[PDB]
């Protein structure tokens, strides 16, 4: 499809 | 490996070579990587220690 | 020649443990009794160092503060409310 990222931790 | 000959008329020649690599990476990307690791780090704390 | 060397210290916290209840009622006049208390501070026992805060009249018909400070300031603290 097209990859997908992810947010982070705070 | 590069020689040739000539003997003629004729002439032959051969090139051979072999070639050799080992690499090691340090990792990047999104995850649990060096340097988004790395860059994850507040301004006050020492990263060396 | 690097430059950012850590330079933090390590402080040991007090661990200060309670007994009997947390809130306790009397009658005008039945005197209070200290219920006691447990104080570590780095496996040392420090319960000698406890400072109880207020105080509580048994003719007027409160409140203590019981507390244990390190050796940098940081405190362990528990609450004692007794009524009358």
């Amino acid at each position: 499809g097209g990859g997908g990222g992810g947010g982070g931790g705070g | 490996a590069r020689g040739s000959h000539k003997a003629g008329a004729l002439t032959f020649s051969s090139s051979l070579n072999y070639a050799y690599q080992k690499n090691n990476f340090a990792t990047t990307g999104q995850g649990l990587s060096m340097l988004n690791s790395l860059y994850q780090t507040p301004r006050d704390i020492s990263i060396i220690g | 020649d690097k430059s950012t060397d850590d330079t933090s210290k390590v402080t040991y916290f007090v661990t200060l443990e309670r007994e009997g209840d947390e809130k306790i009622v009397l009658e005008k006049g039945q005197p209070f009794v200290e219920p006691g208390y447990y104080a570590e501070m780095n496996g040392e026992d420090i319960t000698e160092s406890v400072q109880i805060k207020g105080s509580v009249d048994v003719n007027t018909p409160y409140n203590l503060v019981y507390a244990a400070y390190n050796e940098d300031g940081f405190a362990k603290t528990f609450t004692r409310t007794v009524y009358v």
